[PDB]
RNA sequence: UUGGCACCUCGAUGUCGGCUCGUCGCAUCCUGGGGCUGUAGUCGGUCCCAAGGGUUGGGCUGUUCGCCCAUUAAAGCGGCAC
RNA sequence: GAUAAACGCUGAAAGCAUCUAAGCGUGAAGCCCCCCUCAAGAUGAGAUUUCCCAUUUCUUCGGAAAGUAAGAUCCCUGAAA
C-alpha cells in the first residue's frame, strides 16, 4: 500500500492510445517527506507520517521546526499518517516521489469537498419541494417533524445546516499517467475539493 | 444529638484484590456493590463514601450459571430511530469481561452522584495481571 | 472392552491418549466418569445413577472402543457415483470430482483420512479417526447427494434412495 | 417438513423424537416428517 | 374492521383525501436460505428461517377503496391522534 | 467470523435406532466485522512527536499577584471559508 499528498490544480482531458476522450485531475505532489515512523511499541499502531508542501520559517513555530528537525526537512504545511503501509519501506527524511505509482494502479482520493454555507433540505438532502401552484404555500420546506405520539422530534429528521467541508473519500480512481519530472498524477475523474485542495492519495482498500 | 457521621477522608479506604474465576456474575457482583458503598464498615454513613477500592482479576473466567452464556442479553440504545443493539452475556464475557462486570456491578450502585463516584472505584482486568501494585492491594476472600 | 497387539491405552487425569499402528488419538472425557485400565481389557466406571451419568457411561465406552478399533484395523466409508458423465479422479492430495457442475470440485483431506479411487465411478475414505471419516465422506456425498428420479448422483455403498416416476 | 402443534405419527415407522427440546417424528416416507 | 361502554378533553384535543417527511411491526410482496410436493426439466404449490435493502408511472372518481392501461424483481399488509 | 431454518457426522440415554444428552461439522440479502463519516465533555477527558522552562515581589502558614517563555489573540489585507 503506498500514499503520497498533493495539491489539486484542476481538471482537463487526455486521449488514451485507444482513442477515447478521458476526464483527469491534476495533482501536484513536490515536496513529500517521511517525517515519522509509528510503530506499535511507541504508538500502539503501524503508520508513516508524511510531511507535504514546504512552508515559510515565520509561519511555522519552534514545536513544528522540533518535530522536522529530526528529519532534516524545512517545516510543512501539511502533515498526515498513512496505515496499512509497510514501515521497511520509508526512512525518515527520504523523499516520497509520484512514481510510487505507475500508470493503471487504482487509488482512493480523500479530501474535504467544497464548502456551500448554510443549505436547505432541498440542496443538503436531496428533499422534493412542495407544489409550486395549485395554492401551495409549501416550497422549500423540510416536511413534517415527524408523528404526535413520541412528543418530540426523532434524531435523525434532516434539517437545513452547514453543507460541505466534509471529508470524502472517492474509491477506485485509475492513474492515467505520472509525470516525474513535473511531481504530476493524472487521475481518472474528478476528486473532492476546489483548487489548491490537499488530496491523499493512497492505493485502493479494495 | 450525637450518632457518629464519617467526614469525607477520615475512614481509611483500602485496595482489595478479588479473583472472579467461577463465582456466578451476581454473587461477586452484589459483595463487591457491598465493599463500594463501605456497608461492611460501623463507620458507614450513607452521604459520604467509606468503602474500599476493589480490583477484579480474572474476569474472563466469570461464572453464567443455566443458558446465561447465549440468552442473557445487554441492550443497548443509541437514541436513533431503531438504534437498539444487543450482545449475549458469552460473547461479552469473551471478548469485553471489564464492561460484563461493570455494568452487572453498575446496577447494583445508588443511581446518583455518589453511585457515580463509587463505580469509579472498581477495576476490572480480564486476565490475572492489573498495574495497582503501589496501591499495596490485599487479596480478598467472599 | 478388548485392546489389541500393538495398541498403548494410557490415562493422564481425564483425557485418553491411545497411540497404535495405523495412528494415534487424544480424546478428553468427563472426570466423574472414572476408566480402568489393564494389561488387555478396559472397563468403564458409571459412580452414580443420575440420567447425566447413565448416558455419559455408554457414550465413553463406545467412542474409547471406537478410538481403540481406530488404531487396530482402521475405518473404510466407500461412496458410488451414478449418472452420465460423473466421474472421481485423484492427482496428488486432492479428489476431484466431475459431477455435472460447470465448474469441478476439489477435495483435500485433513490430517490422518487418504481418499483413494480405484475406479472414477466410485470413491473410498480410509482414517482411524471415526468421525474424521464420517464428515469427509458426509461432505463429498453432499456435493451431489442421491436424487430420487434416475438415483444420479453421490451415494454410500449401501446406500437406500427412495424412487419416483 | 410439517410444522404444527399436533405432532403425531402417521404410520408403523414414524419415530417420536426430541431435539433442541423439540417434539418431532422422523419417518422413512418424508411426507411424515413432522416438528412442533 | 363493524360494534358495545361513556372513563379524559365542550373557559375548543381541527375532522376525510392528497402533498412533504418519514419511522416502526412482521402475519414477507421482491430479493437471500431451506423442508415437503400429486417436485422429470422449465414453471409452480405449500410450509419454515429471514425486516438488510427494495417495493412504478398513468386513466376515472374529492375520494379512501376499486376497476382499468402500461410496466416491474416486486408493485406487501399493518401501527404511529385512521 | 459466529448463527437462523435446515442438513449432517460421531454418539449414548434406550445391546437397536436416533443430528444431541457429552462432542464435531456444514449452513442466509439477516447478526458481528470488513467499506465510508463523526468521535477523548470516552469528566473513563487516552496516545505519540516537538517546543518552553523552573523568574520576581509577597504569604508565619497554606497560597496569593505580576512581569514573562513557548505559544496564542486583538487589530488589519482577504477567500478556497
Ligand atoms: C369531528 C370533530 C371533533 C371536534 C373537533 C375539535 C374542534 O372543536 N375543532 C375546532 C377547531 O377550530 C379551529 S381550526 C379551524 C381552531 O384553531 C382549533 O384549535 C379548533 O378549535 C373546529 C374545527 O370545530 N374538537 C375539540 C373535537
Ligand atoms: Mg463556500
Ligand atoms: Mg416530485
Ligand atoms: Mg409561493
Ligand atoms: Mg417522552
Ligand atoms: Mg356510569
Ligand atoms: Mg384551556
Ligand atoms: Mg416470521
Ligand atoms: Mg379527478
Ligand atoms: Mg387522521
Ligand atoms: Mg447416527
Ligand atoms: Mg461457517
Ligand atoms: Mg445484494
Ligand atoms: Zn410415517
Amino acid at each position: 500500500t503506498k500514499g503520497i499528498l498533493g495539491r489539486k490544480v484542476g481538471m482537463t482531458q487526455v486521449f488514451t492510445e485507444n482513442g477515447e476522450l478521458i476526464p483527469v485531475t491534476v495533482i501536484e505532489a513536490a515536496q513529500n517527506v517521511v517525517l515519522q515512523k509509528k510503530t506499535v511499541e511507541t504508538d500502539g499502531y503501524e503508520a508513516v507520517q508524511i510531511g507535504f508542501e514546504d512552508k515559510r520559517a515565520i509561519l511555522s513555530n519552534k514545536p513544528e521546526q522540533g518535530h522536522v528537525a529530526k528529519a532534516n526537512t524545512t517545516p510543512k504545511r501539511f502533515i498526515r499518517e498513512f496505515r496499512d503501509v509497510n514501515l521497511d519501506e520509508y526512512e525518515i527524511g527520504a523523499e516520497v516521489k509520484v512514481d510510487v505509482f505507475a500508470e493503471g494502479d487504482i487509488i482512493d482520493a480523500t479530501g474535504v469537498s467544497k464548502g456551500k454555507g448554510f443549505q436547505g433540505v432541498i440542496k443538503r438532502h436531496g428533499q422534493s419541494r412542495g407544489p409550486m401552484a395549485h395554492g401551495s404555500r409549501y416550497h422549500r420546506r423540510p416536511g413534517s417533524m415527524g408523528p404526535v405520539a413520541p412528543n418530540r422530534v426523532f434524531k435523525n429528521k434532516l434539517l437545513p445546516g452547514r453543507m460541505g467541508g466534509e471529508q470524502i473519500t472517492i474509491q477506485n480512481l485509475e492513474i492515467v499517467k505520472v509525470d516525474v519530472e513535473k511531481n504530476v498524477l493524472l487521475v481518472k475523474g474528478n476528486v473532492p475539493g476546489a483548487k489548491k485542495a490537499l488530496v491523499q492519495i493512497k492505493t485502493a482498500t479494495k | 444529638r450525637t450518632t457518629y457521621m464519617a467526614k469525607p477522608g477520615e475512614v481509611e479506604r483500602k485496595w482489595y484484590v478479588i479473583d472472579a474465576t467461577g463465582v456466578s456474575l451476581g454473587r461477586l457482583s452484589s459483595e463487591v456493590a457491598s465493599i463500594l458503598r463501605g456497608k461492611n464498615k460501623p463507620q458507614f454513613t450513607p452521604h459520604i463514601d467509606t468503602g474500599d477500592f476493589v480490583i477484579i482479576i480474572n474476569a474472563g473466567k466469570i461464572g453464567l450459571t443455566g443458558k446465561k452464556a447465549t440468552d442473557k442479553i445487554y441492550y443497548r440504545h443509541s437514541q436513533y430511530p431503531g438504534g437498539l443493539k444487543s450482545r449475549t452475556a458469552g460473547e461479552m464475557r469473551t471478548n469485553n469481561p471489564e464492561k460484563l462486570l461493570e455494568l452487572s456491578i453498575k446496577g447494583m450502585l445508588p443511581k446518583n452522584s455518589l453511585g457515580r463516584q463509587l463505580f469509579k472505584k472498581l477495576h476490572v482486568y480480564g486476565g490475572s495481571e492489573h498495574e495497582h501494585a503501589a496501591q499495596q492491594p490485599e487479596v480478598y476472600e467472599l | 472392552i478388548v485392546i489389541p497387539a500393538g495398541v498403548t491405552v494410557t490415562l493422564n487425569g481425564s483425557t485418553a491418549t491411545v497411540k497404535g499402528p495405523k495412528g494415534e488419538l487424544v480424546k478428553e472425557f468427563n472426570p466423574e466418569i472414572t476408566i480402568k485400565i489393564e494389561g488387555n481389557e478396559i472397563n468403564v466406571s458409571r459412580p452414580t445413577d443420575n440420567k447425566n451419568h447413565r448416558a455419559l457411561h455408554g457414550t465413553t465406552r463406545a467412542i474409547l472402543n471406537n478410538m481403540v478399533v481406530g488404531v487396530s484395523e482402521g475405518y473404510e466409508k466407500k461412496l458410488e457415483l451414478i449418472g452420465v458423465g460423473y466421474r472421481a479422479q485423484k492427482q496428488g492430495d486432492k479428489l476431484v470430482l466431475n459431477v455435472g457442475y460447470s465448474h469441478p470440485v476439489e477435495f483435500v483431506a485433513p490430517k490422518g483420512v487418504d481418499i483413494e479411487v480405484p475406479a472414477n465411478t466410485q470413491v473410498i475414505v480410509k482414517g482411524y479417526n471415526k468421525e474424521h471419516v464420517g464428515e469427509l465422506a458426509a461432505n463429498i456425498r453432499a456435493v451431489r447427494p442421491p436424487e430420487p428420479y434416475k438415483g444420479k448422483g453421490i451415494r454410500y455403498e449401501g446406500e437406500h434412495v427412495r424412487r419416483k416416476e | 417438513m410439517k410444522v404444527r402443534p399436533s405432532v403425531k405419527p402417521m404410520c408403523e415407522k414414524c419415530k417420536v423424537i426430541r431435539r433442541k427440546g423439540k417434539v418431532m417424528v422422523i419417518c422413512e416416507n418424508p411426507k411424515h416428517k413432522q416438528k412442533q
